[PDB]
């Protein structure tokens, strides 16, 4: 394409250098410092470059230049891809091969399969499941500790204002309590440490990050997840003891038993998201 | 078991030899060093709390010591030497001249940077105080796992093959049978 | 298995390639040339001590399994080999002639012949803070 | 505690040792009692000091428990001894320098 | 020809210490292909767990997982893992 | 960091790592939300991964105190490799290579400590004593096998590893009065 | 201090202004030794004042061993006079003292390692090499050799006054580290 | 925890468009860039202040 | 949080893949990148005007990000360039390049 | 009357501090435990 991809652009003449975010560094203790494999591979490209530049500038010995060119060719090439068929791998002192860019995107656990198409998440919780003849089909027994950690951001409104103020007063340690207060201003109030955690006076529009409570809709899931029924919306039921309790008849869709199975819990953060769960 | 420092050790309070045994166990030292207890077991449908591979335990028996166990975890730490000048230190860090302190408490530390054995600990608390001077100094201390707690069993101070001061801390808990507990 | 390797296999490994020689044959111009030499280095019997430890302050002493596990050491013993260095020489066809060295620390397998705990009685092990 | 057993292992056993509860009805539940922790009106204080003087294994029995609190002259806190030889419950075994010094609040 | 300068002790000492520690049965901190898991930390959960670890067999890479007739009296017909290593980890 | 609302000179702030927040301990205002695990982050640089399967392992640790900042990989054999291209690309690294080779005098110190039964902390002091005095005009033209024999007693005299000068005379080499003057011109530096 | 260092040796140079045949000097002068294979100069000594001269082919010489400025100039004149008496157009020129050495005895012992640790920037003490402590004084620029015995050596001076000023400056610190 | 590929699928099966967006954005990764309207690149030097 | 920008919030409707014209790579770039040195202004504690932030992205809880400022939790990080001594093949397209040569005249370009 | 460490075998109240190495009077056995804390520890009776 004459605009976006002329064939002349396939060959590399100039090299875009990625910024630190793409190749982070870490400064440990003044005699320990960690650089990313790319920063290594780049330095080789550079060194090989600086070398070949000096050779061309000086008396070009033809065959000592093309010798230095196919070194540069290697470093640049091995930087984008280190798993090249026929070629030797660029290795990093310890004997391990350099993590090329290709290789960061490639596999499951790559940037695609493992950071975009699936990623770990916050408002998640996991524990051993156990059955209960006294839970209703659609509910899920949630351990007090798990309820006390997972939070729902509720907007201060005339309807909830008084209730919310009470959970705020209750605080992070009591069971129907709250963890944070989010002001209009954007800054987060930590009820655990704020000197004003007592005398906290709410304003319509603020958000109270309150504990997960009985009858909140939550996504319950048993992995693998080869089913839409492997992830279903349940009513919370805060209970004692460290296990997620489920109604026995709901065992089959998840494909769960109580021989040591664990299950995942995800908490929606929006009125919209909650509706999605409860309604679909 | 009482004389060795291993990461993790699980010991049964009252082990029992099995009532039903193999002639081959004689050689396996099993009756001398057992892996369980002979429980009074009913195969019954009761409250339906034993459905799909779950079981009901006699809470009365659990109190009497049925299936309790000891638990020992061992935390280690080195006093590393980073070249000609930089040396880590065992001490109780002061929050004014020490960066990035742990929110946990440092009060249980004696001035040598260790908790004396016998003190009861708990989550996020600081077992071993360490700083990595760089300039005044950052905090390199060891806190107890946040999901655990117990009482410090033993604490030993040593030097290694080349003579780096390093310290091992044992923490003992007693794990009573609970709900999601596998058998 | 381990014992067979210590008592026999170890010696045969020291004796397969074993001896190595370097020959310095001159230019045969004139003195100081016209001098052809061949030097030998030979490996004889192999020795192996009981397990030991080399502390920071020079001193070497025996090391029991319990001290190894606690001070995070290696339960290894010393490997010693008889070395001999011969010298030979000719002028411008006739080769004419003109101790025990430490080589490494080999880790011992517990209860093997070389381990302290091998000839140990029940009461012995207990004093050694080992479990019988 | 210089014993082969854990502080809490021993502690657990001490609870399972039966104590005279004849006059239990004239003792208050500490929860209902008005002090700060415990007192005489609500508890029995037991003491246990044991040491391996003998070259042979030294045994620790429920008989080795001693009442240190004032009983208000009521039938309470006496370790129940049904044992023929009159020893009661075997709490622990000590060797030589094995010492066990503790205090119990019943 | 100074002897102490000639023979490097650290060669065989740390050369064995590496293998035994890490488990990559080969030379040395530049290992691959080297066979990892040859040396491993002894299971000390229960006494039986320790015993069965000192009688464990690894088979790296026709129908290997199946219990062969020739395994009679030599290898345990029951003691094998479930999944991936099933029938490739033999127990004496 | 200092709380914008309060501002007391000793700024009492906690790192609630578990909730991934940095809080002001007084007013409770959260001062930061993005918070990273330094232990696990350091696991990406110095790991146990020598095979090459870990996707987390993506960097390597270096030593800026001893070798400065010389980032450089090595052309070596991989799974699918012809033994030809390894030789050429290595014979090509030969033309691009003096003082970047005097680092093999660290291999002289390392092989001397291991022959003298010396700890890992002594070598790194002997290598830092040698790097900061081998190109000095104050040492000028001293016996080059007696200035590294003097920097080993300099590294031992700080790491508290007792080694007499006659103990290092037995190793190499040492000319006594020659490595005794050199042990003083460096001592001033 | 109450003590005055004793001048023990004075080194001076003298240009005789005229080339010399060392081989001839060695042949006609008594008490002369010439071994070009080791030193390209004739070594000659005289008894009054007791000194030793190093005579070069260039006509320049060094006179050593003199204990006073006068003895140094006087001895220098005698050597030149001999060179002349032998047959050279030698002349007494550019006389110049290049170094004066003096010694003392403060009479008391000295804890040297304490003095070295105290004045680390000026003193170098390592009994292994040399038993005395080397103190490099800044003003005046004089090097001192301090011994446990209380014996003091001062050198590097061009004027005898520098030896005296060097000793006065060091006496307080010597006294401070007296073993008593 | 990991809201992985197979979990994405279930959400896609349910038709939980907004629940998915939330899991992938608000509940994890989510970031804001400034892009150019001419060459749709993250080139923009946003001195937003 | 993450501070407000007056820029219009929009959604991505199309993604236009292509290759980088060296002219453009040069044009985007905010730094030359001349030296294989990381930071360490010879044994120091600051980045070298050469590799990472010669005039680039920002790190270590410090704003300095070339006027842009912001620092870590806002800065996307901007690119530098490196000027290569001679052309080299992009490993991915070693074959599309080959095929293009195979299709066209290696003298007139037709 | 106060203490610190112990012989892992000849158990003999030792005690020390900085640079005093880490040995024992006679038997070197550089192990040394650390003995209890005076402050009484309290326990649950169940
Ligand atoms: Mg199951
Ligand atoms: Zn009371
Ligand atoms: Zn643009
Ligand atoms: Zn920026
Ligand atoms: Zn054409
Ligand atoms: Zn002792």
């Amino acid at each position: 394409n004459e605009v976006f991809s002329r064939p002349e652009w396939m060959i590399l003449t100039c090299l875009p250098v990625p910024p630190p975010p793409v190749r982070p560094s870490i400064s440990f203790n003044e005699s320990q410092r960690g650089e990313d494999d790319l920063t290594f591979k780049l330095a080789d490209i550079l060194k090989a470059n600086i070398s070949l530049e000096t050779l061309e500038h000086n008396g070009a010995p033809h065959h000592a230049i093309e010798e230095a060119e196919s070194l540069l060719q290697f470093h640049v090439a091995t930087y984008m891809d280190n798993d090249i068929a026929g070629q030797p791998q660029a290795l990093q002192k310890s004997g391990r091969p350099v993590k090329s860019i290709r290789a960061r995107l490639k596999g499951k656990e790559g940037r695609i399969r493992g950071n975009l198409m699936g990623k770990r998440v916050d408002f998640s919780a996991r524990t051993v499941i156990s059955g209960d003849p006294n839970l209703e089909l659609d509910q899920v027994g949630v351990p007090k500790s798990i309820a006390k950690t997972l939070t729902y951001p509720e907007v201060v409104t005339p309807y909830n204002i008084d209730r919310l103020t009470q959970l705020v007063r209750n605080g992070p340690n009591e069971h129907p309590g709250a963890k944070y207060v989010i002001r209009d201003s954007g800054d987060r109030i930590d009820l655990r440490y704020s000197k004003r955690a007592g005398d906290i006076q709410l304003q319509y529009g603020w958000k109270v990050e309150r504990h997960i409570m009985d009858n909140d809709p939550v996504l319950f899931n048993r992995q693998p997840s080869l089913h839409k029924m492997s992830m279903m919306a349940h009513r919370v039921k805060v209970i004692p003891y460290s296990t997620f309790r489920l109604n026995l008849s709901v065992t089959s869709p998840y494909n769960a038993d109580f021989d040591g199975d664990e299950m995942n819990l995800h908490v929606p953060q929006s009125e919209e998201t909650r509706a999605e769960l409860s309604q679909l | 078991y009482n004389v060795r420092m291993d990461t993790m050790a699980n010991i049964l309070y009252y082990p029992q030899k099995p009532l039903g045994t193999t002639r081959a166990m004689e050689y396996l030292k099993f009756r001398e060093l057992p892996a369980g207890q002979n429980a009074i077991v009913a195969i019954a449908c009761y409250s339906g709390y034993n459905q799909e591979d779950s079981m009901i335990m006699n809470q009365s028996s659990i109190d009497r010591g049925l299936f309790r166990s000891l638990f020992f975890r061992s935390y280690m730490d080195q006093e590393k030497k980073y070249g000609m000048s930089i040396t880590e230190t065992f001490e109780k860090p002061q929050r004014t001249n020490t960066l990035r302190m742990k929110h946990g408490t440092y009060d249980k530390l004696d001035d040598d940077g260790l908790i004396a054995p016998g003190v009861r600990v708990s989550g996020e608390d600081v077992i071993i105080g360490k700083t990595t001077p760089i300039s005044s100094k950052r905090d390199a201390s060891t806190p107890l796992r946040s999901t655990e707690n117990g009482i410090v069993d033993q604490v030993l101070v040593t030097t290694n093959q080349d003579g780096l001061k390093f310290v091992k801390v044992r923490v003992r808990t007693t794990k009573i049978p609970q709900i999601g507990d596998k058998f | 298995s381990f014992n067979q390797f210590v008592d026999y296999t170890l010696q045969d490994i020291i004796c397969e390639d074993s001896t190595l020689i370097l020959e310095q044959l001159a230019q045969h111009t004139t003195e100081s040339d016209n001098i052809s030499r061949k030097y030998e280095i030979s490996f004889g019997k192999i020795y192996v001590t009981k397990p030991m430890v080399n502390e920071s302050d020079g001193v070497t002493h025996a090391l029991y399994p319990q001290e190894a596990r606690l001070r995070n050491l290696t339960y290894s013993s010393g490997l010693f080999v008889d070395v001999k260095k011969r010298t030979y020489e000719a002028i411008d066809e006739l080769k004419y002639e003109l101790g025990k060295v430490f080589i490494g620390r080999l880790p011992i397998m517990l209860r093997s012949k070389n381990c302290y705990l091998s000839e140990a009685t029940e009461s012995d092990l207990y004093k050694l803070k080992e479990c019988p | 505690n210089t014993t082969v057993l854990a502080d809490e292992f021993i502690a657990h056993r001490l609870g399972l040792i039966p104590l005279q509860s004849m006059d239990i009805e004239q003792l208050e539940y500490s929860r209902d009692c008005f002090c700060e922790d415990h007192c005489d009106k609500c508890s029995v204080v037991l003491t246990l000091q044991a040491f391996g003087e003998s070259e042979s294994t030294t045994n620790v029995y429920s008989k080795d428990l001693v009442i240190v609190s004032n009983l208000m002259g009521r039938n309470i806190g006496h370790p129940i001894i049904q044992d023929k030889e009159g020893n009661g419950v075997l709490i622990c075994k000590l060797r030589k320098g094995q010492e066990l010094k503790l205090t119990c609040v019943a | 020809f100074n002897m102490k300068l000639a023979i490097n002790a650290k060669t065989i000492t740390s050369g064995l210490k590496y293998a035994l520690a890490t488990g990559n049965w080969g030379e040395q901190k530049k290992a691959m292909s080297s066979r990892a898991g040859v040396s491993q930390v002894l299971n000390r959960y229960t006494y039986s767990s320790t015993l069965s670890h000192l009688r464990r067999t690894n088979t790296p890479i026709a129908k290997p997982r199946q219990l062969h007739n020739t395994h009679w009296g030599l290898v345990c017909p029951a003691e094998t893992p479930e999944g991936q290593a099933c029938g490739l980890v033999k127990n004496l | 960091l200092t709380c914008p609302e309060c501002k007391v000179y000793p700024p009492k702030i906690v790192e609630r790592f578990s909730e991934g927040d940095v809080v002001c301990a007084l007013c409770g205002l959260v001062l930061s939300d993005k918070l990273v695990d330094t232990r696990s982050e350091w696991r990406t640089f110095s790991n146990d991964d020598h095979n090459g399967d870990d996707p987390s392992r993506v960097g390597e640790a270096s030593n800026p105190l001893l070798d400065g900042n010389n980032l450089s990989t090595r052309i070596g054999k991989g799974e699918t490799t012809d033994m030809r291209f390894t030789k050429e690309l290595n014979k090509a690294q030969g033309k691009n290579v003096k003082d970047n080779e005097v680092q093999a005098a660290f291999a002289k110190i390392t092989m001397l400590c291991d022959a003298a039964e010396l700890p890992k902390i002594v070598k790194d002091c002997a290598k830092e004593a040698y790097k900061l005095c081998h190109d000095e005009k104050t040492l000028k033209g001293k016996s080059m096998e007696s200035i590294m024999a003097a920097s080993i007693l300099i590294g031992c005299r700080r790491a508290e590893v007792a080694r007499t000068f006659k103990e290092i005379q037995s190793l190499i080499h040492v000319k006594t009065k020659e490595f005794g003057k050199t042990l003083n011109i460096m001592k001033n530096i | 201090s109450g003590i005055v260092p004793t001048l023990q040796n004075i080194v001076a140079t003298v240009t005789l202004g005229c080339r010399l045949d060392l081989k001839t000097v060695a042949l006609h002068a008594r008490n002369a030794e010439y071994n070009p294979k080791r030193f390209a100069a004739v070594i000659m000594r005289i008894r009054e004042p007791k000194t030793t001269a190093l005579i070069f082919a260039s006509g320049k010489m060094v006179v050593t061993g003199a204990k006073s400025e006068d003895d140094s100039k006087l001895a220098s004149r005698k050597y030149a006079r001999i060179i002349q008496k032998i047959g050279f157009a030698a002349k007494f020129t550019d006389f110049k003292i290049q170094n004066i050495v003096g010694s003392c005895d403060v009479k008391f012992p000295i804890r040297l390692e304490g003095l070295a640790f105290s004045h680390g920037t000026f003193s170098s003490y390592e009994p292994e090499l040399f038993p005395g402590l080397i103190y490099r004084m800044v003003k005046p620029k004089i090097v001192l050799l301090i011994f446990v015995s209380g014996k003091i050596v001062l050198t590097g001076a061009k004027q005898r006054e520098e030896i005296y000023q060097a000793f006065e400056a060091i006496y307080p610190v010597l006294s401070e580290f007296r073993k008593m | 925890l990991r809201f992985g590929e197979m979990e994405r699928d279930c959400m896609i099966a349910h038709g939980a468009a907004s629940f998915l967006k939330e899991r992938l954005m608000e509940a994890s990764d989510a970031f804001r860039v400034h892009i150019c309207g001419i060459c749709g690149l993250m080139t923009v030097i946003a001195k937003l202040n | 949080g993450q501070q407000y920008s007056s820029a219009p919030l929009r959604t991505v409707k199309e993604v236009q893949f292509g290759l980088f014209s060296p002219e453009e790579v040069r044009a985007i770039s905010v730094a030359k990148i001349r030296f294989p040195e990381t930071m360490d202004e010879t044994q120091t504690r600051a980045k070298i005007g050469g590799l990472n932030d010669p005039r680039l992205g920002s790190i270590d809880r410090n704003l300095k990000c070339q006027t842009c400022q912001e620092g870590m939790n806002e800065c996307p990080g901007h690119f530098g360039h490196i000027d290569l001594a001679k052309p080299v093949f992009h490993v991915g397209f070693i074959a599309k390049i080959k095929k293009v040569c195979e299709c066209v005249c290696m003298h007139c370009g037709k | 009357a106060t203490l610190k460490y112990i012989c892992a075998e000849c158990s003999s109240k030792l005690s020390l501090s900085r640079t005093d190495a880490v040995r024992c009077k006679d038997c070197g056995h550089r192990i040394l435990l650390k003995a209890r804390t005076k402050r009484l520890v309290q326990f649950e009776a169940r």
